Protein backbone atom coordinates (compact mmCIF):
# COMPACT_ATOMS: atom_id res chain seq x y z
CA UNK A 1 0.00 0.00 0.00
CA UNK A 2 3.18 2.28 -0.09
CA UNK A 3 3.65 4.34 -3.30
CA UNK A 4 6.56 6.14 -4.26
CA UNK A 5 4.77 9.99 -5.91
CA UNK A 6 6.36 9.71 -9.14
CA UNK A 7 4.00 9.73 -12.48
CA UNK A 8 3.17 6.60 -12.95
CA UNK A 9 3.79 6.17 -9.16
CA UNK A 10 5.69 3.11 -8.00
CA UNK A 11 3.40 0.67 -6.01
CA UNK A 12 4.32 -1.81 -3.67
CA UNK A 13 2.32 -4.96 -1.87
CA UNK A 14 1.90 -2.76 1.29
CA UNK B 1 -0.59 18.36 -4.66
CA UNK B 2 -4.19 17.81 -2.60
CA UNK B 3 -5.88 20.40 -1.39
CA UNK B 4 -3.98 23.23 -1.71
CA UNK B 5 -4.47 26.21 -3.99
CA UNK B 6 -2.23 27.46 -6.92
CA UNK B 7 0.88 28.89 -6.08
CA UNK B 8 1.62 32.45 -5.89
CA UNK B 9 3.62 32.76 -9.34
CA UNK B 10 7.23 32.37 -9.19
CA UNK B 11 7.08 32.40 -5.64
CA UNK B 12 8.69 28.75 -5.27
CA UNK B 13 11.76 29.98 -7.80
CA UNK B 14 14.02 27.06 -7.45
CA UNK B 15 10.92 24.30 -8.24
CA UNK B 16 12.09 22.00 -10.84
CA UNK B 17 10.18 20.22 -13.79
CA UNK B 18 11.05 17.29 -14.86
CA UNK B 19 9.38 16.00 -18.28
CA UNK B 20 9.95 13.41 -21.03
CA UNK B 21 8.26 13.76 -24.09
CA UNK B 22 6.85 17.09 -22.58
CA UNK B 23 4.71 15.16 -19.86
CA UNK B 24 5.59 15.90 -16.57
CA UNK B 25 7.00 12.75 -14.07
CA UNK B 26 8.66 14.10 -11.36
CA UNK B 27 9.64 17.70 -10.18
CA UNK B 28 13.38 18.71 -8.33
CA UNK B 29 14.55 21.39 -6.59
CA UNK B 30 17.27 23.97 -8.04
CA UNK B 31 20.06 23.93 -5.31
CA UNK B 32 22.83 25.14 -6.98
CA UNK B 33 23.43 26.68 -10.55
CA UNK B 34 24.43 23.62 -12.17
CA UNK B 35 22.58 21.32 -9.62
CA UNK B 36 18.95 19.50 -9.25
CA UNK B 37 17.91 17.43 -6.26
CA UNK B 38 15.36 15.04 -7.01
CA UNK B 39 14.19 11.98 -5.46
CA UNK B 40 16.32 8.86 -6.61
CA UNK B 41 12.95 7.09 -7.83
CA UNK B 42 12.63 9.69 -10.47
CA UNK B 43 15.93 8.38 -12.20
CA UNK B 44 16.47 8.98 -15.77
CA UNK B 45 18.92 8.31 -18.28
CA UNK B 46 18.42 12.31 -19.81
CA UNK B 47 16.10 14.63 -18.41
CA UNK B 48 14.50 18.08 -19.98
CA UNK B 49 13.90 19.84 -17.22
CA UNK B 50 11.67 23.34 -17.04
CA UNK B 51 12.76 25.85 -14.49
CA UNK B 52 11.36 29.53 -13.91
CA UNK B 53 7.75 28.05 -14.51
CA UNK B 54 4.25 28.69 -13.44
CA UNK B 55 2.28 26.91 -15.96
CA UNK B 56 3.43 23.53 -17.78
CA UNK B 57 0.98 24.17 -20.61
CA UNK B 58 1.41 27.84 -21.47
CA UNK B 59 3.11 29.77 -23.83
CA UNK B 60 6.91 30.28 -22.27
CA UNK B 61 6.33 32.55 -19.37
CA UNK B 62 9.44 35.73 -19.41
CA UNK B 63 12.28 34.42 -17.46
CA UNK B 64 11.35 30.70 -18.04
CA UNK B 65 14.08 27.89 -19.70
CA UNK B 66 13.85 24.40 -20.71
CA UNK B 67 17.30 22.98 -20.13
CA UNK B 68 18.75 19.68 -20.64
CA UNK B 69 20.28 17.45 -18.12
CA UNK B 70 22.44 14.24 -19.30
CA UNK B 71 24.33 13.05 -15.63
CA UNK B 72 22.63 12.62 -12.80
CA UNK B 73 23.88 10.20 -9.84
CA UNK B 74 21.34 8.16 -7.33
CA UNK B 75 22.41 8.21 -3.28
CA UNK B 76 25.08 4.82 -3.05
CA UNK B 77 22.60 3.66 -0.60
CA UNK B 78 19.28 4.48 -2.48
CA UNK B 79 16.59 1.25 -2.00
CA UNK B 80 18.91 0.23 0.92
CA UNK B 81 16.66 -0.65 2.65
CA UNK B 82 13.87 -0.26 0.84
CA UNK B 83 12.08 2.92 0.29
CA UNK B 84 15.61 4.64 1.59
CA UNK B 85 17.86 7.20 1.07
CA UNK B 86 15.85 8.07 -1.83
CA UNK B 87 17.51 11.06 -3.66
CA UNK B 88 19.53 11.98 -6.63
CA UNK B 89 21.71 14.38 -7.73
CA UNK B 90 20.79 15.94 -11.36
CA UNK B 91 23.73 17.86 -13.02
CA UNK B 92 22.35 20.31 -15.43
CA UNK B 93 24.28 20.63 -19.27
CA UNK B 94 24.72 24.42 -18.84
CA UNK B 95 24.72 26.43 -15.12
CA UNK B 96 21.80 28.65 -15.23
CA UNK B 97 22.43 32.47 -14.24
CA UNK B 98 20.04 32.92 -11.36
CA UNK B 99 17.42 35.36 -12.09
CA UNK B 100 14.51 37.11 -11.07
CA UNK B 101 12.13 33.76 -11.52
CA UNK B 102 14.86 31.18 -11.28
CA UNK B 103 16.55 30.25 -7.98
CA UNK B 104 18.85 28.10 -6.05
CA UNK B 105 17.30 27.29 -2.49
CA UNK B 106 19.75 26.31 0.52
CA UNK B 107 19.27 23.07 2.54
CA UNK B 108 18.28 23.26 6.37
CA UNK B 109 21.22 23.37 8.95
CA UNK B 110 18.18 21.77 11.45
CA UNK B 111 16.64 18.49 11.32
CA UNK B 112 12.86 18.19 10.89
CA UNK B 113 11.75 19.04 14.50
CA UNK B 114 8.02 18.26 15.42
CA UNK B 115 5.39 20.89 14.53
CA UNK B 116 7.31 22.53 12.15
CA UNK B 117 5.21 24.58 10.03
CA UNK B 118 6.21 23.74 6.18
CA UNK B 119 5.12 24.44 2.41
CA UNK B 120 5.04 21.62 -0.09
CA UNK B 121 4.58 22.85 -3.89
CA UNK B 122 3.77 20.56 -7.23
CA UNK B 123 2.53 19.53 -10.24
CA UNK B 124 0.84 15.96 -8.96
CA UNK B 125 -2.39 14.84 -8.67
CA UNK B 126 -5.23 17.38 -7.00
CA UNK B 127 -7.96 16.76 -5.08
CA UNK B 128 -10.06 15.88 -7.79
CA UNK B 129 -8.03 13.62 -9.70
CA UNK B 130 -7.15 15.73 -12.14
CA UNK B 131 -3.72 16.82 -13.07
CA UNK B 132 -3.20 20.69 -12.56
CA UNK B 133 -1.43 22.92 -14.99
CA UNK B 134 -0.24 25.67 -12.80
CA UNK B 135 1.92 24.82 -9.62
CA UNK B 136 0.08 24.22 -6.26
CA UNK B 137 1.59 25.12 -3.36
CA UNK B 138 -0.74 23.88 0.48
CA UNK B 139 0.71 24.03 3.85
CA UNK B 140 1.76 20.91 6.15
CA UNK B 141 3.57 20.58 9.00
CA UNK B 142 6.32 17.89 10.25
CA UNK B 143 5.47 15.35 12.91
CA UNK B 144 7.57 13.35 15.23
CA UNK B 145 10.01 10.43 14.40
CA UNK B 146 7.71 8.34 16.30
CA UNK B 147 4.86 8.80 14.16
CA UNK B 148 6.68 8.60 11.42
CA UNK B 149 7.86 5.23 12.40
CA UNK B 150 4.58 4.06 13.40
CA UNK B 151 2.36 4.89 10.75
CA UNK B 152 5.38 3.46 8.27
CA UNK B 153 6.09 0.26 9.54
CA UNK B 154 8.08 -1.66 8.89
CA UNK B 155 10.05 0.28 6.88
CA UNK B 156 10.67 4.06 8.53
CA UNK B 157 14.43 4.80 8.28
CA UNK B 158 16.85 7.93 9.13
CA UNK B 159 16.59 8.86 5.73
CA UNK B 160 12.52 9.81 5.67
CA UNK B 161 10.74 11.90 7.80
CA UNK B 162 6.94 12.33 7.86
CA UNK B 163 4.50 15.74 7.15
CA UNK B 164 0.64 16.38 6.95
CA UNK B 165 -1.68 13.83 7.96
CA UNK B 166 -3.76 16.42 9.85
CA UNK B 167 -7.72 16.39 9.70
CA UNK B 168 -7.44 18.93 6.89
CA UNK B 169 -6.07 16.35 4.39
CA UNK B 170 -3.59 18.07 2.90
CA UNK B 171 -1.00 16.26 1.15
CA UNK B 172 1.45 15.60 -2.00
CA UNK B 173 0.99 12.78 -4.70
CA UNK B 174 1.37 11.57 -7.44
CA UNK B 175 3.32 13.54 -9.64
CA UNK B 176 4.66 15.46 -6.67
CA UNK B 177 7.78 13.42 -6.28
CA UNK B 178 11.08 15.02 -5.88
CA UNK B 179 9.51 18.56 -5.48
CA UNK B 180 10.36 20.56 -2.43
CA UNK B 181 8.81 20.83 1.28
CA UNK B 182 10.35 24.02 2.57
CA UNK B 183 10.08 24.67 6.31
CA UNK B 184 10.89 27.64 7.99
CA UNK B 185 12.21 29.00 4.74
CA UNK B 186 14.82 26.22 4.07
CA UNK B 187 14.75 23.07 1.62
CA UNK B 188 13.92 20.79 4.39
CA UNK B 189 12.77 17.20 2.22
CA UNK B 190 11.49 16.19 -0.75
CA UNK B 191 8.52 14.89 -1.71
CA UNK B 192 9.30 10.79 -1.70
CA UNK B 193 6.75 8.41 -0.87
CA UNK B 194 3.28 7.58 1.11
CA UNK B 195 0.16 5.55 1.54
CA UNK B 196 -2.54 4.92 -1.43
CA UNK B 197 -4.67 7.31 -1.13
CA UNK B 198 -3.16 10.18 -0.50
CA UNK B 199 -4.97 12.84 1.57
CA UNK B 200 -5.89 10.09 4.03
CA UNK B 201 -6.95 11.54 7.69
CA UNK B 202 -4.22 10.36 10.14
CA UNK B 203 -1.37 9.75 7.10
CA UNK B 204 1.18 12.42 6.92
CA UNK B 205 3.31 11.89 3.57
CA UNK B 206 6.65 10.84 3.77
CA UNK B 207 10.08 12.95 2.14
CA UNK B 208 13.62 12.32 2.00
CA UNK B 209 15.19 14.11 5.39
CA UNK B 210 18.00 16.71 3.34
CA UNK B 211 19.65 17.10 6.77
CA UNK B 212 21.05 13.60 6.76
CA UNK B 213 22.97 14.40 3.34
CA UNK B 214 24.24 17.47 3.21
CA UNK B 215 27.55 16.00 3.32
CA UNK B 216 27.29 13.49 0.52
CA UNK B 217 25.55 16.59 -1.69
CA UNK B 218 28.17 18.98 -1.44
CA UNK B 219 30.82 16.18 -1.88
CA UNK B 220 29.34 15.41 -4.90
CA UNK B 221 28.61 18.66 -6.13
CA UNK B 222 32.73 19.54 -5.39
CA UNK B 223 33.97 16.30 -7.10
LI1 LIG C 1 13.19 14.75 -17.67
Amino acid sequence: GFCQRSIPPICFPD
Amino acid sequence: IINGEDCSPHSQPWQAALVMENELFCSGVLVHPQWVLSAAHCFQNSYTIGLGLHSLEADQEPGSQMVEASLSVRHPEYNRPLLANDLMLIKLDESVSESDTIRSISIASQCPTAGNSCLVSGWGLLANGRMPTVLQCVNVSVVSEEVCSKLYDPLYHPSMFCAGGGQDQKDSCNGDSGGPLICNGYLQGLVSFGKAPCGQVGVPGVYTNLCKFTEWIEKTVQA
